[PDB]
């Protein structure tokens, strides 16, 4: 009866955490996500075209 | 960071075996990376096997089946393979290249590193010093690993190598007189062992320190050809750069050896002795000498190569070559599978040549290298004992000879002996050599100094 | 990249082909939705079917994650059903009482792993017998195993097939020692 | 005490299990983060390519940029019908960059016969003279090309740098 | 189009204007349609490997281009039939040429048309129902024991528009018809799949039931599983013949696929005139075996090509089967011919080889081929998990243990039953070699006999422990003399004789040896192993003491109870039943107790 | 019909020993026969061993000595290698290639076949079950034929293999409680050996039965690739049309191997273990299972190769492929033939896969596939006994060991040894095997069943 | 004067205009220089076996042809040295490079420069 009780408990306790650890990362990204987007757009927008560096005549 | 877009080419000019060759291709790398699109629109990798001119010759990861010239495409992916690296792949299980099996996603790098990798300079590497501990008495006692040391588990075809190997990979750990990670990497190994590494690892909850890496007996070679190197550079990045002690467990080198000859004669070498490349022992040594401790960083990469010795010939080059290699063997013996004794670890022939560094006092205790020596002497004495009974009779045996047959029985019984699930400190590996070592009054003990015999023996 | 070895295409598909086919086996086990508690167990994978839809367009949903698309869950879940609904076809002249059907449901549900069960093998021997039926002669053996199998199909309607009840166990080594002997 | 053992076993699997679901769930989370951030930059692509002016020159660095990689005699550049006037013109421009940085003489037709699809958010596609040969400069590719070697520094960014690794060679 | 041919060099045929030609499709050489199968490309010219005698093509010949693979045919029909090594109906060429010799070029079809074969649909589907690969639409009554569940093909899938009412349908009548993204697609009950190609399976499931073969040593000793792989060498009086057979007539397996790589011309009609004469028991009633039977016939003498796909066809046979739902099991005669055909074909297309000459590719051939085993939980709607036992014989040269693909081979099987060339040539049979002979499925099986037969497994511990044990006093025995021996040492030799004459020895030609029955089989060794037990204990407790027990005391005291542990054997199921043997087998243990506590 | 004028061209463009490179071919047509016209008259015949657009290169069966560009006219039959067959080939002497040598006229064809033959169906071959009475005990006591097995006599350089193979040929009959007809395919047989087994044919009186192909040691050495398969098409014409029961001997299977050896180095081909080409397995068959019943048919063929395995290695590609392919072989062993034992039949290494099916109540005896089970296991025992008596000694040796060894010399004085026109019925085979059986206790003889034992052994 | 890479299999590099390179003469193959030596020439080509790993050279690679064969740099500050045995210094590699690794194609100077 205890290993039927108890096993419920301790699903509760890792869904939380689980919770937690996403709640951290949405929170990460949705603070960062606007200046890595601008340079990930930058730097696509920013082509340098460039011949192979073994190229000859 | 490569800006340019990459270059697809539909000019395949032939197709011959596991080989697709393109030819007008421009400025092609040598080990490039190709994703090439079949025409009914499967999508296959391979790698630029040779490069000569303005042509490739692309070694298709899969076969070539359904590849054709004038509808098969080619992207050449303008760089060699590289492995993307995190912890995040600690606690994970991959296939041979890199691509997750357990329903995770894929891989958010904290780097990409060259699979290859460098050596690592010998003036910069240091010597391995302390032990990791795997829990089967009969490694732990009597050949114990130093960190740093590279180790093979020898076995025939049969034996429970494998059963050994995850019973280290779900074991394994410093001695505790919480940085260490393993790297699982199982080449050529068939469905249902992969399967049991995998449910294993999950189930006794060592997931959590252990990468594995899966390359099954039907997946392509040259993916086997790969697996070794990247368990190895996610192993350099978790030592090296994370600075936590790794344990690397490559599995079956032997189907890791029959995937290099593939690749030889796909190249149109000829072959070395007994069929096997010229350069199989650069190429095994660049597997195994990725290991060991490095100056000005507190990790380390330990290394328990398993082999599948063909016909017990201990010659073979595999085995020969990784001897030559590595700095010991422990046998896996059919004797005692045979007598149904598990580990199967034969500790006669057995060797650590660096044991001498992962014991003593501060590193496991006092006297465990007295206790190694000791054990030793009278396992091979009472094995002489053994050959001996039968041949002069029980009753022609003196008391200290049936002393020595007691204590090789309780030797292969309660030492040896381990069962798959049972984990022993090496303390307590200890506690029972000194409780085999009690069937003897202390003056048969000679190979222990008195001042060990007299604090460890009584009780 | 490949999910449980098929191909995610293969993969999608196969997770359409379970919703379809569950549908289809709750469409077959209870057209009058009188099995209210499973029609609300399975109304996540139903709804796709209880409201019209092309095949790609629960394939799109699918490969967009909208559906239910674990293809393991979704595999136990419809053997729940595959197996309920060889319970109440396989006694088919003595259909059983709803809220035995839902007790049977909710073992079969909790089971741990449904198909090796003894749950499955008593069914399973139903249809041993009940198969062999279907096109047997008339002749003293085929007659005693249609009585022995009717009876049998009567008291699985009483009893369903939780309960070890000692009727059932006898008719089933009875019924199957006869179908072993030889015809002679 | 075999029995309880069983107990105890049954719990060690199952927190085990359950523990490794999680993980995976948290990196799977983490993977579908990433995922949005990919979508908001195509979307953010689209915005940049209905804007003219810029992208008059973005296809005047892919055209060039083609052309450079494939450094063949005769070459056909494939766009989307909204873009003809555009990569008309880019071509017209690139040409003779070309000649100057390469020194070789080049004939660039654009592909008036087959357009890329509608839906593609932009860019072009450089084929050879033959059309054996392939460089696929439209945006989704660039930006592909470009989100794949910038996944560490993304993770970096998003998520915050790893404290376990010391060292970075 | 179709191209021609430039190049004739025994089966292989350079054909140049094959430009567009993909690697590994099927052509059809010369003006006879020979069948070819592209194994390179340069340029425009193909190469083609060609599966009949090219004796008399010439260049020019026309190179017809089909756009398939080598594919099987895979419908009802199968169960009953003698194909030959890539799918031809040998039995159909014989009734339809009306002569004894396969013309070059035949092309009569895999599954005959012309039979009225009942088809029943599954009653729940609908039109506009979704369906998917793997799906069961339907069902075909084949013969009294297989039921011919009728699969969508895998890589299909829509909406039912049509679908056929119960009748009776030819094997080309459209039975489905289904529509996806607006194409439509009209299916019969015969599809195609490539041999080569792994036929998909939701998910793989470990092997952990028993597939009793008839042998005590294979079922105790070395147990293979359902969807086991397994290897074994090609004795004679054994291996070939009484495992196949024993297997056939009586085995968890509810269908049998043969393949004859490389067999004898004269052994292989043995098998194609055995078969159709074995009968079963089932529901009481005795049935052909040719009723759940296939068999993949491709002689020595018949092309290189061919014998190499023998394996792949009958491979894929048993896939399909399995996909259907059944434990089926595929015995392959020899992968060494198979390898032979390997070696061949590398040495024609100048490959550079490798130990012993063989391709290099040899190991991922043979997992390829091996490595389809296993119990899967089948593709499609209805919820099933069939499984594919492969038995792959050997035939190293001179039984050497190198031999690469034996080599190969013990790399993928996870059951290996050696032969010991020693008992063979003493005519023990079976020959197995109990000492290097191994099997990685204990682990597994541990579950299903601590739930069947609980006692099974220290039974099976101290059997090998006994077997061990005089295999090593037997050294000593041969180099110094028996006096030294103990009494331990003297029962456990007289225990390991008894064993290996009376347990691990068993005649497959009589009838009550054909086949062990397991409950058998685990009373056999309960009763020796007690035995063993017991005598020890006498032994160990009145030992150091004036009133000791010996071997030689206990063997006369007893004869009779040798005796009996020795004619075990010859109880017959067939006869005898369960209840008989068992309640025999305990007597015997109850007049053992008896005897040895009278002996104390 | 062949209408159409022959092409006949002066073109050769190559010659390179055994081969004739040609150029300018119109449509070559592989396996097509050429007529070669030396410059001298001499007029050769060549098989086309393979084409290439243009060129085609010949294979000459006479050689190439005297060949010479610009001069050697071939002229290109048209169709591939058929031979003419006729019932009067009974009787008659043929060289290798089947033209006549016995001053008889060449072979007015009954009808024309292809040598290569073709393949039989095996859904309706017959098994074969009448057993041989070769006469020979060593081969129906214990390795016994039945009619229709490939039942190839391996040998060495020395041993008497001739006179083995013409006992069978003049003793062998079916069992009694239907007169083979012979195909003698001589391949580099010496003059010697030619003429001993001519004159023994004219000394039975056979020659009415015999149809010989002689290719003597001194005729050209790419004759005696085909002289074996006319010898089986002609053996087929008989079996299989005119209803004949056929036994072919085939004289040094060896001898044709090395033709093939030559002709593969010729054409640089990847060649094989000890250089033979791979494709031998293949090419031996096509051979040895031409053998065998068919339905409907009354005849059969029966065949009995000779292999002279080079230095008595039976592990030799020859001996070791022959073996795959024919249906057990009988074995002439030199430790006995140099104590002079003939027939020097040792019956360990040999065996007869149809004996088992061949033998047993109202076919031979009840009691003969016990005896033969036992005397072999007797045998066997024995061997392994000689072998310890040189260590052990004979006083070290039990009374049962020498019962073994006593069982031996009796059963290789008594059951091996035999007149060379002495012809043992089974039945007196079978009652000498039991005169040695009963030289042991009914306790030892553990491989006959109790009720065979009690009928029998007390006699 | 430079040549340029021609071809790569495994470690077989095989360099065009090459013309004047001597026999076991040393060349630095790549632009990361990896070290190789000329075992074969043919017409103006060369065959040079690279000692370091070749993944990553590529077709028009350029090959500086070193001027001397596999030689050893003899002078002061040899003494308390550690060398790889193609005298490359490892006690000068680490600590100029900051890293436990030998990079691909180093080019250390075997004796230092910079002390007086």
């Amino acid at each position: 009866q205890a290993a039927m009780g108890s096993q419920g408990n301790l699903s509760a306790e890792v869904e939380q955490a689980t919770r937690r650890q996403v709640q951290g990362m949405q929170s990460s990204q949705q603070r960062n996500r606007e200046r890595v987007l601008t340079q990930l757009l930058g730097m696509v927008c920013d082509v340098r075209p460039q011949v192979h560096p073994n190229y000859r005549i | 960071y490569l800006s340019q877009p990459r270059l697809t080419y539909k000019t395949v000019s032939g197709v011959n075996g596991p080989l697709v060759i393109l030819d007008h291709v421009k400025f092609p790398r040598y080990a490039e990376i190709v994703h090439l699109t079949l025409p009914d629109g499967t999508k296959r990798s391979g790698q630029v096997l040779e490069v000569s001119g303005s042509k490739a010759v692309v070694q298709v990861f899969e076969g070539t089946s359904g590849i054709d010239a004038k509808k098969t495409s080619c992207e050449f992916t303008g760089d060699i393979l590289r492995t993307p690296v995190s912890e995040d792949m600690l606690g994970r299980v991959f296939n041979g290249s890199g691509k997750p099996i357990d329903r995770g996603p894929v891989v958010l790098a904290e780097d990409f590193l060259d699979i290859m990798g460098q050596p690592i300079n010998p003036q910069c590497r240091i010597y391995p010093e302390e032990m990791i501990q795997t829990g089967i008495s009969a490694i732990d006692g009597m050949n114990s690993i130093a960190r740093g040391q590279k180790i093979p588990i020898f076995s025939a075809a049969g034996l429970p190598h494998n059963e050994i190997a995850a019973q280290i990979c779900r074991q394994a750990g410093l001695v505790k007189k919480e940085n260490f990670a393993i790297v699982f990497a199982a080449m050529g190994v068939n469905m249902e062992t992969a399967r049991f590494f995998k449910s294993d690892f999950e189930e006794n909850g060592s997931m959590d320190n252990v990468c594995l890496f899966l390359n099954l007996a039907n997946d392509p070679t040259i993916e086997r050809i790969i697996t070794p190197r990247l368990a190895l550079t996610t192993a350099e990045f978790l030592a090296y750069q994370c600075e936590k002690h790794v344990l690397v467990i490559l599995t079956d080198m032997s189907s890791y050896a029959e995937a290099l000859r593939e690749v030889s004669a796909a190249r149109e070498e000829v072959p070395g002795r007994r069929g096997f490349p010229g350069y199989m022992y650069t190429d095994l040594a660049t597997i195994y000498e990725r290991a060991g401790r490095v100056e000005g960083r507190n990790g380390s990469i330990t290394q328990i190569p398993i082999l599948t010795m063909p016909n017990d010939d201990i010659t073979h080059p595999i085995p020969d070559l990784t001897g030559y290699i590595t700095e010991g063997q422990i046998y896996v013996d059919r004797q005692l599978h045979n007598r149904q004794i598990y580990p199967p670890i034969n500790v006669l022939p057995s060797l650590s040549r660096l044991m001498k560094s992962a014991i003593g006092e501060g590193m496991t205790r006092k006297d465990h290298a007295d206790v190694s020596n000791q054990l030793y002497a009278c396992y091979a004495i009472g094995k002489d004992v053994q050959a001996m009974k039968a041949v002069v009779g029980e009753e022609a045996l003196t008391s200290d000879d049936l002393l020595y047959l007691e204590f090789l029985q309780k030797f292969e019984k309660n030492f040896i002996t381990q069962g798959p699930y049972e984990n022993r400190t090496v303390y307590e590996t200890l506690d029972i050599g000194w409780q085999l070592l009690r069937i003897f009054p202390k003056e048969m003990l000679k190979r222990i100094p008195q001042s060990t015999l007299s604090e460890f023996y009584p009780r | 990249i490949k999910m449980g070895g098929l191909t995610s295409e293969q993969y999608h598909s196969q997770v359409v082909g379970k919703i379809g086919y569950i549908a289809r086996c709750m469409q077959t086990i209870d057209p009058e939705n009188n099995l209210k508690k499973i029609r609300e167990d399975y109304q996540d994978v139903l709804i796709w079917a209880e409201k019209n839809y092309r095949f790609e367009e629960i394939l799109e949903a699918s490969k967009s994650g909208k559906c239910p698309n674990d293809l393991d869950a979704l595999s136990r879940r419809s053997l729940i059903l595959q197996e309920l609904l060889r319970l109440v076809s396989s006694i088919s002249p003595f259909k059983m009482k709803l809220d035995l059907i839902e007790s049977q449901y909710e073992k079969m549900k909790q089971h741990v792993n449904l198909w090796k069960s003894d749950y499955h093998v008593k069914l399973n021997q139903l249809n041993q017998l009940t198969d062999y039926l279907k096109n047997a002669a008339p002749t003293p053996k085929n007659n005693f195993l249609r009585a022995m199998t009717s009876v049998l199909q009567m008291q699985i309607a009483q009893y369903g097939i939780t309960e070890d009840n000692e009727g059932i166990n006898q008719l089933f080594k009875l019924g199957l020692h006869l179908l072993a002997m030889a015809n002679e | 005490e075999k029995k309880e053992k069983q107990i105890e076993q049954q719990k060690k699997i199952q927190m085990s299990n359950l523990m490794n679901q999680a993980r995976l769930k948290v990196l799977r989370a983490r993977d579908d983060l990433i995922t949005d951030l990919l979508n908001e930059a195509k979307q953010r692509l689209s915005k940049v390519v209905k804007d003219t002016t810029r992208y008059q020159v973005l296809l005047d660095g892919l055209v060039l940029q083609g052309l450079y990689q494939l450094l063949e005699p005769r070459m056909i550049v494939r766009c989307r019908k909204q873009d003809f006037p555009l990569v008309k013109a880019a071509v017209q421009k690139a040409i003779p960059m070309y000649k100057i940085a390469t020194k070789k003489d080049v004939d660039v037709q654009i592909d008036l016969e087959a357009y890329l699809p509608e839906d593609i958010a932009g860019g072009v596609e450089i084929y050879n003279g033959d059309r054996k040969i392939k460089v696929s400069n439209t945006l989704e590719s660039r930006l592909d090309l470009i989100a794949q070697q910038m996944m560490p520094e993304v993770r970096g960014a998003l998520f915050g740098a790893n404290a376990n690794r010391k060292f970075l060679d | 189009t179709f191209g021609y041919v430039h190049g004739v060099s025994g089966p292989v045929v350079t054909a140049c204007d094959m430009a567009g030609a993909a690697m590994y499709e099927l052509v059809r050489v010369g003006h006879s349609e020979l069948v070819g199968e592209i194994i390179r490309l340069e340029g425009d010219m193909a190469t083609i490997q060609v599966y009949e005698e090219t004796s008399g093509v010439s260049v020019g010949d026309p190179v017809l281009r089909t756009g398939k693979p080598l594919s099987v045919e895979l419908g009802p029909g199968i169960m009953g039939a003698i194909f030959d090594g890539i799918q031809r109906p040998l039995s159909d060429i014989s009734s339809q040429t009306q002569s004894i010799y396969i013309p070059r070029g035949v092309n009569v079809s895999a599954l005959s048309r012309d039979i009225k074969w009942e088809f029943i649909p599954s009653k729940n589907l609908r039109v506009g129902s979704h369906i998917t690969g793997g799906d069961i639409y339907g069902i075909v009554n084949e013969n009294s024991l297989i039921k011919h569940k009728i699969m969508l093909p895998p890589r299909s899938r829509g909406s039912v528009t049509y679908i056929a009412p119960p009748g009776n349908y030819d094997a080309s009548d459209v039975v489905l018809e289904l529509e996806f993204e607006g194409v439509k697609e009209k299916l019969s009950m015969v599809q195609v799949w490539p041999v080569r190609q792994v036929r998909p399976v939701t998910e793989k499931l470990p092997a952990n039931h028993p597939l009793l073969t008839g042998q005590r040593v294979l079922d105790a000793l070395f147990p293979c599983v359902q969807g086991g792989t397994t290897a074994i060498p090609g004795a004679f009086g054994c291996g070939k013949t009484v495992i196949s057979q024993s297997l056939s007539k009586y085995s968890n397996s509810d269908v049998i696929i043969y393949v004859g790589c490389g067999e004898r011309g004269n052994e292989m009609s043995e098998v194609l005139r055995d078969f159709p004469e074995l009968t079963m028991e089932v529901d009481g009633k005795v049935e052909s075996i040719m009723k759940r039977t296939a068999l993949v016939a491709n002689t020595s003498n018949m092309p290189v090509a061919a014998r190499e796909a023998s394996i792949y066809t009958g491979i894929t046979l048993s896939e399909y089967f399995r996909d259907m739902g059944y434990h089926v099991s595929m015995m392959a005669d020899s992968t060494s011919r198979w390898a032979e055909a390997l070696r061949e074909i590398s040495g024609r297309l100048a490959e550079m080889p490798a130990d012993s000459g063989y391709p290099a590719y040899l190991g991922a051939r043979l997992a390829s081929f091996y490595e389809r085993a296993g119990r899967v939980k089948c593709l499609g709607n209805p919820e099933r998990e069939g499984s594919v036992s492969i038995v792959g014989a050997v035939s190293p040269p001179g039984g050497d243990f190198s031999d690469p693909v034996t080599s190969a081979t013990l790399g993928i099987v996870q059951v290996f039953w050696g032969l010991d060339k020693k008992l063979a040539q003493r005519k023990h049979f079976p020959s197995v070699n109990w000492l290097i002979s191994y099997s990685k499925y204990m682990r597994a099986l541990d579950e299903y006999y601590d739930k069947h037969f609980t006692e099974f497994v220290p039974l099976r511990t101290k059997a090998k422990e006994i077997l061990q044990e005089e295999e090593d006093l037997a050294e000593i025995v041969q180099l110094v003399g028996k006096a030294s021996l103990a009494e331990t040492d003297k029962i456990t030799l007289e225990v390991a004789k008894l064993i290996k004459d009376d347990f691990l020895q068993q005649n497959g030609y009589t009838p009550y040896d054909r086949f062990c029955p397991f409950y058998k089989t685990v009373g056999m060794l309960s009763n020796m192993i007690s035995f063993y037990d017991m005598a020890r204990r006498a032994v160990e407790t009145t030992a150091q003491s004036d009133n000791k027990i010996t071997w030689s005391i206990i063997r006369e005291h007893m004869g009779e109870i040798l005796y009996k542990l020795s004619s075990m054997k010859f109880k017959d199921p067939v006869k005898d039943g369960e209840a008989k043997i068992k309640a025999d087998y305990a007597q015997l243990l109850e007049d053992m107790q008896n005897a040895f506590r009278s002996l104390e």
